[PDB]
RNA sequence: CGAAGGCGACUUUCUGGUCUGUAACUGACGCUGAUGUGCGAAAGCGUGGGGAUCAAACAGGAUUAGAUACCCUGGUAGUCCACGCCGUAAACGAUGAGUGCUAAGUGUUAGGGGGUUUCCGCCCCUUAGUGCUGCAGCUAACGCAUUAAGCACUCCGCCUGG
C-alpha cells in the first residue's frame, strides 16, 4: 500500500553488471515480495561531496518498494552496517 | 486515525436509514475499534496521552447519542443496547 | 506541484553559496513555498547532494 | 575558504575581514561563548527581531 | 621541501601561536607567541604575531618554503595582525583560509561571566 | 503545533491534534465543571550509562584599605539521558469557561475565491487565525476597544482591614 523509495549508494569503483548483481541481492529485497517495482534509479558517476569511504565518485541508487508490510527497507537497514559494500539509504513515502 | 472507506463500510451494515451518518451505532465500531487500534497503538507508544483523550471524549459523544436514544424511542434503545456489546 | 530533492537547478538559487541555507525573507517566497522547498533542500543537504560544510 | 590573489595584501586583508564579515562563523563563535537561558534567548530573538 | 606548505596558526584571544608546516602537517618549526617577553595582557598584541611570527618564519632554515598559504582557525587581536604580520617577514602570503571551528551547537557551553 | 508544563539537525515508523472548503447526514446530541484522574517546569529523594565541557560544596593565586568576594580556573555530586517520583513557579495574557451585539486601518499562517496575468508575479473576496496601531463604551487611572477590562446571558470557583 505504501510506496517506499530507498536511496542507497554502492562503492563506486565498480562495473555495470557486478553493481547490478550486487543490487540483485537488493532486487531480491526491494523488488521481490510483491513489490511491483516501476523503476530502478541506480545512478552512475555522481561525486560524493564528503569523504565517506574516501572515494573519488559516488553511485547513487534509488530503488522503489511498494508493500503494505514494510519489510524490505528495514531489512536492508538491518543489513547495511553489517555488510561492507552498502553505505546509505533514504526511504520516502507519499500518498 | 480512521480511514474513509472504513466508515463508509459500516454505513452499509449498521445505518438506521439512508444518509444516516452521525447515527448512535455508526460511532461504536468507529469508536471501540479505534480504541482497540490505539489500545494496541499506544501499547507501542506508552506516552500517547493526547491520542488517549481523542477516543475518550468521543465516548461521551456516542454516550449522548445513547442518552438521546432514551427519550425519543425506547424500543430503538432496546434494539441498540442489544445490537452490539456496550455495558450500562 | 511539489519540488523533488533532485531538481537542484531551480533550487540552488535559494541556497547560500558557502554551505548554508538563505532564509525565506530575502528569497521572496511564501511560507508553504519555502517549507516545501526546505524539504527539497533538507533531503539534499542531509543526504550529501547539497553538503553541510566542506 | 576564500583565496585572495592577483593583488596586494591590503584588499586581501579586506577580503579576509570581509569573508569574516559575511559569515556565520565568527558570529557563531561569538554566539557560542557562554550560555543564555531559553527564558532569555527569546529576549534576544524579540528585542532584535520582533522589533527588527 | 621548498615552495609549498601551510603556515598553520590558530590565532586565539591570547598567544596566537604560529606553526609553519607542509600541506600534510609535520610542523618544521613553531613559535610560542609569548617569546617577546609577553606574560600578562601582553600576548594579546599585534606584535605577538609580528616578530614571534617571524621568530620561526624568518628562522625557518629547514625547507626554505616560500609559498605559505597561511590558515587561521580562531578569533584574536593578533589575527589581522598575524596574516598581515606573518608577512612582516615578507614571505608572500597567498591564500588565507577562514576554516574555523563552527559546531552546529556542539556541546553545552559554559556560564556567563558576572 | 500542544489544554498546560511545553514543543528545534534531520530521514523513516506509529499516530494525536489544528485548519479551510463543499457543507452530505443525526436531529441539539451543549457549557460549567464539586468528586475523580492526569500532566506537571526547575531543583531535591535514589539506580545505570555521568564527571567531556558546566558546576553547588571545596580548592588555588593575587587584587582591593579589606579574601577564598567582583577576576580566574581545577573540580564533587548535580549535571546530559534512560530508570522511580515529589506535586510545588512571576506555571501571569498578573484576565475561569460557553453564547449574542458595537468605528476602523494594518501586516502575517493554512485553506477555498478570482481579475489580469506573471514567466509564479500584481490587485482583490472570504474563512480560521497570527499581529500592530487606533471610536463609542469602561475604570481610580493606567490602559482595553474583534486575539475588550464595551454592551447582554449561563455555570463554577474566590473574596471581603493588616
Amino acid at each position: 500500500m505504501r510506496t517506499y523509495e530507498v536511496m542507497y549508494i554502492v562503492r563506486p569503483n565498480i562495473e555495470e553488471d557486478a553493481k547490478k548483481a550486487l543490487v540483485e541481492r537488493f532486487n531480491g529485497i526491494l523488488a521481490t515480495e510483491g513489490a511491483e517495482v516501476l523503476e530502478a534509479k541506480d545512478w552512475g558517476k555522481r561525486r560524493l561531496a564528503y569523504e565517506i569511504n574516501d572515494f573519488k565518485d559516488g553511485f547513487y541508487n534509488i530503488v522503489r518498494v511498494k508493500s503494505d508490510n514494510n519489510k524490505a527497507t528495514d531489512e536492508f537497514q538491518r543489513l547495511a552496517k553489517i555488510s561492507d559494500d552498502i553505505i546509505r539509504y533514504m526511504v520516502i513515502r507519499e500518498d | 486515525a480512521i480511514s474513509q472507506e472504513r466508515k463508509n463500510e459500516i454505513i452499509k451494515e449498521y445505518r438506521v436509514h439512508e444518509t444516516d451518518t452521525g447515527s448512535p451505532e455508526v460511532q461504536i465500531a468507529v469508536l471501540t475499534a479505534e480504541i482497540n487500534a490505539v489500545n494496541e497503538h499506544l501499547r507501542t507508544h506508552k506516552k500517547d496521552h493526547h491520542s488517549r483523550r481523542g477516543l475518550l471524549k468521543m465516548v461521551g459523544r456516542r454516550r449522548h447519542l445513547l442518552n438521546y436514544l432514551r427519550s425519543k424511542d425506547i424500543q430503538r434503545y432496546r434494539e441498540l443496547i442489544k445490537s452490539l456489546g456496550i455495558r450500562r | 506541484t511539489h519540488i523533488d530533492y533532485k531538481d537542484t537547478e531551480l533550487l540552488k538559487r535559494f541556497i547560500s553559496e558557502r554551505g548554508k541555507i538563505l532564509p525565506r525573507r530575502v528569497t521572496g517566497t511564501s511560507a508553504k513555498y519555502q517549507r516545501m522547498l526546505t524539504t527539497a533542500i533538507k533531503r539534499s543537504r542531509h543526504m550529501a547532494l547539497l553538503p553541510y560544510v566542506k | 575558504t576564500v583565496v585572495r590573489k592577483n593583488e596586494s595584501l591590503e584588499d586581501a586583508l579586506r577580503r579576509f575581514k570581509r569573508s569574516v564579515s559575511k559569515s556565520g562563523t565568527i558570529q557563531e563563535v561569538r554566539k557560542r561563548e557562554f550560555y543564555e537561558k531559553p527564558s532569555v534567548k527569546r529576549k534576544k530573538k524579540s528585542e532584535a527581531a520582533r522589533k527588527r | 621541501n621548498i615552495e609549498n606548505g601551510v603556515a598553520h596558526i590558530r590565532s586565539t584571544f591570547n598567544n596566537t601561536i604560529v606553526t609553519i608546516t607542509d600541506e600534510f602537517g609535520n610542523a618544521l618549526s613553531w613559535s610560542s607567541a609569548g617569546a617577546l617577553g609577553f606574560k600578562g595582557s601582553k600576548k594579546s598584541t599585534p606584535f605577538a604575531a609580528q616578530m614571534a611570527s617571524e621568530t620561526a618564519s624568518k628562522s625557518a632554515m629547514e625547507h626554505g618554503l616560500k609559498t605559505v598559504e597561511v590558515t587561521v582557525k580562531g578569533p584574536g587581536p593578533g589575527r589581522e595582525s598575524a596574516i598581515r604580520a606573518l608577512q612582516s617577514a615578507g614571505l608572500e602570503v597567498t591564500a588565507i583560509r577562514d576554516v574555523t571551528p563552527v559546531p552546529h551547537n556542539g556541546c553545552r557551553p559554559p556560564k556567563r561571566r558576572r
